[PDB]
């Protein structure tokens, strides 16, 4: 199947250079949007960088502009990420995510395993709760509060929710918040208006533990919330 | 202080030309030219000279009156104060423009003093103002004789008379009609079969016909009822000059740019059309075309280059009426920046168009030689055909690109002298009642007439295309 | 002569089929067509409130 | 040697059974209704991105997402909505003559001029599209590939048979062969059901999907007959000629209800289709025109006339929402 | 516009340019109908010169592909309409079937019925009356008059394939628009290719000039 691998991690000193190599194998990556997001190692998810597919527009989020530069190879199937003048707040695992924009289609679908890279007006999507126990066999709804009404013209409500599970890469759950994720059990359901949304896990059991992020895609840079982890 | 001791004689005429004089006692001494009183009438009617362009003439009466016939006060001459001498010195410059300011008019502290009672305000100049047949009463610092005062030149050229007017209008009439009607007859030709006939280079074809078409109906926007006067003709009835104004109508300005537009637009297109030809017979066989790739470009290009000109032209713009070809069009004021602006494109053309026309030939000439495949007799002959045809084509292009060239330089150098020309010729009909006046040099008439056929000719030549 | 033998099978099976007097039928496909005219938005053309087109 | 002569004795028979219970007049019934006056329509979208004719269109359930073939070989999933494209999925055979879309959504069936009905999957991971299976047995040419599910398909093929498939096996399931003449063209049934074919021999037959055997057979016409569409109700249907008379069939009947006839048209029919209610009916001409013929009075309501050249494909979404006609000019307008 | 709706237009317009791209690569092809009656000899040049069978060679600097149809059992005319647009049309005709059982009356007929076709009054017709090698001495015994009653002349091979040949260039109604070129394929050279070459380089350079506006 898809094979994200990246490479290049490690320590760097303060104000050093590091290039960081995701290797795509087994799909046309030349047809692919590609996305790099970060994770601290105690705190929530936070956007990076992205690319378009064929190196038509680029972006980058408003604390790493003008530092890091993003570039793909599209016969040699591979995204450098190459970063100078490193500040001790860029501590952090690393991933480079799958995306394709088409109608009906599934963005930030698979998730590279990713690298650990240490050192010596927009949108806010305030996810209310932070920490909730449950019991298996339960069915729990978990909201989070958006800053602004994402309701486009269109008729959609760009917000997804992403699971991750204890030491793993967070896989997509929901996407738009009504179509469920392909390979994902039943169970799960999306519901919600504009500036108000909720994640219902109906008759919870286990390997559903873990925490939970809803992410607006509506202006760039695109921002995740705090999250919530379920505890056992 | 604005008086001198010196004896003066009572009067012996009794007007300031046209007022009555209030008074009965006048010196010489203010004339410092003048010694008599019959030298002093010669001088009053050799001033009387001015009678034509009334804006500074009727202000200028009160001094003509007050230093020739002065008021002596018991062997006590007046003399008048700066207010009088300054109201007639700077737009008033006519005698210091032609003749010069004498001793005696230039109001020195000691002829002029300062601070003292004029007399002269009593003697009011109302029955003023004259126009002769090269002038018209207007009330615009914009629009005048810029050289002389009061008056400024009509609508209608007075270089001539209506009987050339008609002459060219039957001219223009002609020459409109017959590429007007032979352009329309090919628009017909490609717009039959639009549905089908979309391949480019007829398309550009069809584009350089439709621009002269709407050429020919700009330069036929007259022979109407009321045309001329509405189009050439200002409201005060003066010719257009330093279009287009921000205070009047914007008539012929319109009829100015569509025209422009229409001949630029044109020529631009003509040699886009002969690139297109010289790169698609360079790869004539082997079925690779060059033009379709890049024909969006190429189409952009051709249709903005022109409007840019006509802005920069707008900019600074000299562009102004015309009564003998009867149509607002640029730089018949300033000869330097028509020669520019007419030059400039279709020297660059010329060079351009010629050379690709020439390797254009080249290469479709060397095809009959050099093609691996024997080429049937059934293509030589076309390929011989079209060959000898654009030599014929490119030789007329050259014909009408010199005969332009030539015409406008003799234009330049005959305008340089016309303007001359004329300023001695208003002198003399402001000196006819000084003691009708014969014309140096005139618009040869015939070589304008070789312009519009050079004009329509070029029109014509980009329809032999569908006479097969 | 089998595709003769097969044709005459198919006609005899074919044959034997309960017809329906177009009375009926004429009638059902005016219903039909009468009962649905609000939900034709090329009939009726929609106001621009509704039509994404 | 002898049975034919019993064969054209129950072929009167029949003949004689049909008209003797046919009061029908149906035109002597319309008068009632009231006349849907003059109807015209606005090309509300162009979608030009081919380089050749286009020979299909098909609208998927979303009545959102048509697919459209093409003579260079490149089928362009359209997006109706806002011009957009999704796939531009590039077919080896060149020479395409039919496009499907699966009611589910999932599948792309095309297939042209060499006897191979190619089916495409869309909703995969791992990026592009590939050929799933390429369904190969006919002799003739593929005329019309038509999904019932998303595993089994039905092909109108050019040697005088219909096939009905599973992608599964990939193997003719099931073969359907009553027509001397090539089969030119298949409709399916809103129930899904019993399908349509209309063949070389100016004669329409009504197929089963299940069992296999032909239940009516409707004659009439003088010419070839180039494309079915069934009633929405699933009791009628319209069949397009070279003889430029569209006529309506009644299924329950057993044979033809009206006609539908202009003096002035000497051009082929190639594609008709009814709207939503089944009030009008859309066919699409060779006078480089479509006409949008009253159903139920035979009187001309609308002339769509905005192509360069001849209307090769006509289809009605599943909403009613608007009409989609693909010409010879590489472009295919949404009319409304 | 929206956030990945913008990025939906990036795709249309990417795959825009692959397909505008692919067409222009495939347009510089030259495509090749090649007709032929039943055993006329259609298998012979086919292989000489190098459902529906697209073979594509390369000679001088131009990609040639012959599509044959003849291996196909169906109605003409619901297909030829497919093929509008196509360069050239070699119509390969036996010459040597003239006794044989008539076949040249029926390749007459089918030459006949595609030359005036609705969609083939543009384009040019390439015919290779082949199988001369075995038809020279046929008619030592056989005369042509068996198969032509309106003939009357000599019965040597540099008069009789000049005669069936004005027979059957004089069939096309349409003389001012579409050129007949011929050939006799001979089994010792790659000239067969090389007047196939001249022939649509000939119609290539005629339809450039149409294009070009003056013709
Ligand atoms: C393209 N071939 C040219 C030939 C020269 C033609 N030509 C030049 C011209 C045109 C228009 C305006 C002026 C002009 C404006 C203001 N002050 C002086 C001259 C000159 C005139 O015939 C003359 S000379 C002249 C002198 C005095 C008043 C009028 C006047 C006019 Cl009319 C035009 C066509
Ligand atoms: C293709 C080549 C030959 C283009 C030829 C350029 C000629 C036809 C164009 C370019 C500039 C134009 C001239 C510029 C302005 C004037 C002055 C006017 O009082 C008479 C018309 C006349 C003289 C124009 C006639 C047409 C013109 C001469």
């Amino acid at each position: 199947d898809v094979q994200l691998v990246e490479s290049g991690g490690g320590l760097v000193q303060p104000g050093g250079s590091r290039k960081l190599s995701c290797s795509a194998s087994g799909f046309a990556f030349s047809s692919f949007g590609m996305h790099w997001v970060r994770q601290a190692p105690e705190k929530g998810l936070e956007w990076v960088a992205y690319i378009s597919s064929g190196s038509g527009t680029i972006y980058y989020a408003d604390t790493v502009k003008g530092r890091f530069t993003i570039s793909r190879d599209d016969p040699k199937n591979t995204l450098f990420l190459q970063m100078t003048s490193l500040r001790s707040e860029d501590t952090a695992m690393y991933y480079c995510v799958r995306s394709i924009y088409y109608y009906g289609s599934s963005p930030f679908d698979f998730w590279g395993q990713g690298t650990t890279l240490t050192v010596s007006s927009d949108i806010v999507m305030t996810q209310a709760t932070s920490s909730v126990p449950v019991t298996p066999g339960e069915s729990v709804s978990i909201s989070c509060r958006s800053s602004k009404s994402l309701l486009h013209s269109n008729g959609n409500t760009y917000l997804y929710w992403f699971l991750q599970r204890p030491g793993q890469s967070p896989q997509l759950l929901i996407y738009r918040m009504s179509n469920l994720a392909s390979g994902v059990p039943d169970r799960f359901s999306g519901s919600g208006s504009g500036t108000a949304f909720t994640l219902t896990i109906s008759r919870l059991e286990a390997e559903d533990v873990g925490v939970y992020y809803c992410m607006q895609h509506l202006e760039y840079p695109l921002t995740f919330g705090a999250g919530t982890k379920l505890e056992l | 202080h604005c008086g001198r001791a010196a004896p003066c004689e009572p009067l012996r005429y009794n007007v300031c030309l046209g007022s009555v004089l209030p008074y009965g006692a006048t010196s010489t001494l203010l004339a410092g030219d003048s010694d008599s009183q019959e030298e002093a009438h010669g001088k009053l009617v050799l001033w009387s000279g001015l009678r034509n362009a009334p804006r500074c003439w009727a202000v200028i009466q009160p001094l003509l009156c007050a230093v020739y016939m002065p008021k002596c006060e018991n062997d006590r001459v007046e003399l008048p104060s700066r207010t009088l001498c300054q109201a007639t010195r700077g737009p008033c410059a006519i005698v210091e423009r032609e003749r010069g300011w004498p001793d005696f008019l230039r109001c020195t502290p000691d002829r002029f003093p300062e601070g003292c009672t004029n007399e002269v305000q009593n003697i009011k100049f109302n029955s003023s103002g004259q126009c002769e047949v090269p002038l018209v009463r207007t009330d615009n610092p914009k629009s005048w004789y810029e050289d002389v005062e009061g008056c400024g030149i009509q609508c209608q050229n007075p270089l001539f008379t209506e009987a050339e007017h008609q002459d060219m209008h039957s001219y223009i009439a002609a020459f409109g009609a017959v590429t007007g009607l032979c352009t329309l007859f090919t628009l017909a030709t490609f717009v039959a079969d639009w549905r089908n006939s979309n391949r480019y280079p007829a398309v550009i074809l069809f584009y350089v016909n439709a621009c002269f078409f709407v050429g020919s109906i700009g330069w036929l926007a007259q022979f109407m009822d009321g045309a001329r006067r509405e189009i050439v003709c200002r409201a005060d009835g003066t010719m257009r000059l330093g279009e287009p104004t921000s205070n009047e109508t914007l008539s012929c300005v319109i009829i100015f740019v569509i025209v422009y537009y229409a001949l630029m637009a044109g020529v631009v297109w003509f040699v886009v059309l002969t690139y297109a030809w010289h790169t698609s017979f360079k790869a004539l066989g082997t079925t690779y075309q060059p033009l379709s790739g890049k024909t969006s470009y190429f189409h952009l290009l051709t249709w903005s280059l022109p409007f840019v000109l006509t802005v920069a032209i707008l900019a600074v713009a000299q562009v102004d009426g015309d009564s003998v070809s009867g149509i607002c069009f640029v730089g018949y004021k300033n000869y330097r920046y028509r020669a520019g602006f007419v030059l400039a494109p279709i020297g660059l053309v010329l060079i351009v168009g010629g050379y690709f026309l020439i390797r254009g030939v080249m290469t479709l000439f060397s095809i009959k030689s050099n093609h691996p495949g024997l080429l049937s007799e059934k293509a030589a002959s076309k390929i011989n055909e079209t060959m000898l045809r654009l030599g014929i084509f490119g030789f007329l292009a050259f014909g009408f690109v010199l005969i332009t060239f030539s015409c406008h330089f003799y234009d330049f150098f005959n305008q340089a002298e016309w303007e001359r020309s004329f300023r001695d010729y208003v002198l003399c009909q402001a000196n006819v009642t000084i003691g009708d006046c014969e014309i140096k040099n005139r618009p040869s008439l015939l070589v304008e007439k070789i312009n519009l056929f050079a004009m329509f000719g070029t029109g014509i030549a980009m329809s032999t295309w569908v006479w097969t | 002569i089998a595709q003769a033998r097969k044709l005459v099978e198919q006609l005899k099976m074919e044959a034997n089929i309960d017809r329906i007097k177009v009375s009926k039928a004429a009638a059902d496909l005016m219903a039909y067509c009468e009962a649905h005219a609000k939900e034709d938005p090329l009939l009726t053309p929609v106001p621009a409130s509704e039509n994404p087109f | 040697d002898q049975l034919r002569q019993e064969a054209e004795q129950l072929k009167n028979q029949i003949r004689d059974a049909r008209k003797a219970c046919a009061d029908a007049t149906l035109s002597q019934i319309t008068n009632n209704i009231d006349p849907v006056g003059r109807i015209q329509m606005r090309t509300r979208r162009t979608l030009r991105g081919h380089l050749a004719k286009i020979y299909a269109m098909h609208w998927g359930t979303d009545s959102r997402l048509l697919v459209s073939a093409s003579q260079d070989g490149k089928l362009i999933i359209w997006d109706s909505y806002t011009t957009n494209k999704v796939h531009a999925i590039p077919l080896r055979s060149s020479w395409v003559m039919t496009c499907a879309y699966a009611p589910s959504g999932n599948y792309v069936a095309c297939g042209g001029l060499d006897n191979i009905c190619s089916i495409y999957n869309l909703k995969t991971r791992e990026g592009n599209v590939r050929v799933s299976r390429e369904l190969a047995g006919h002799t003739g040419y593929l005329s019309c590939c038509r999904f019932l599910d998303d595993n089994q398909i039905v092909t109108s093929s050019g040697d005088t048979t219909c096939a009905l498939w599973d992608i599964e096996t990939g193997q003719q399931t099931t073969t359907f062969t009553g027509h001397t003449g090539d089969v030119m063209s298949l409709s399916l049934a809103p129930d899904t059901r019993l399908f349509v074919s209309g063949a070389c021999d100016a004669s329409a037959k009504l197929w089963d999907v299940r069992e296999g055997m032909c239940r009516q057979t409707f004659t009439g016409h003088e010419s070839d007959i180039n494309a079915i569409c069934f009633f929405p109700n699933g009791n009628a249907f319209a069949t397009g000629s070279d003889d430029a008379t569209c006529r309506l069939f009644d299924l329950r009947a057993d044979q033809e209800l009206m006609t539908y006839s202009h003096d002035n048209i000497i051009c082929g029919i190639t594609s008709v289709s009814f709207s939503k209610s089944g009030r009008l009916l859309l066919a699409g001409y060779d006078d480089f025109n479509c006409n949008v013929w009253d159903a139920l009075k035979a009187d001309r309501a609308g002339v769509l006339a905005g192509h360069d050249n001849r209307v090769s494909c006509l289809g009605v979404t599943d909403d009613g929402m608007a009409v989609a006609t693909g010409s010879w000019d590489s472009f295919l307008k949404i009319w409304n | 516009l929206s956030a990945e709706d913008k990025a939906a237009v990036e795709r249309s317009k990417m795959i825009d340019r692959n397909l505008r791209e692919d067409g222009e690569k495939a347009a510089r092809e030259v495509k090749l109908l090649l007709l032929g009656a039943g055993e006329s000899g259609k298998s012979t040049i086919v292989k000489q010169m190098k459902g529906i069978v697209e073979t594509h060679f390369t000679f001088k600097d131009l990609h040639f592909k012959m599509f044959d149809v003849g291996g196909q059992r169906s109605e003409r005319k619901k297909w030829i309409h497919c093929f509008e647009g196509v360069t050239a049309i070699i119509f390969c005709v036996a010459l040597s079937d003239y006794d044989l059982v008539n076949r040249m009356h029926e390749s007459m007929k089918l030459f006949d019925s595609i030359c005036n076709n609705k969609w083939f009054t543009d384009t040019s017709i390439i015919l290779f009356l082949n199988k001369k090698d075995l038809f020279e001495e046929k008619i030592k015994k056989s005369p042509l008059t068996i198969c032509y009653p309106e003939y009357a002349g000599s019965n040597t091979y540099e008069e009789a394939a000049a005669y069936i040949q004005c027979q059957f260039e004089d069939l096309n109604k349409r003389k001012d628009t579409k050129e007949i070129y011929t050939h006799f394929t001979c089994a010792t050279d790659t000239k067969n290719v090389q007047f196939v070459f001249d022939a649509v380089t000939d119609v290539i350079i005629k339809n450039n000039l149409k294009d070009c506006g003056l013709f």
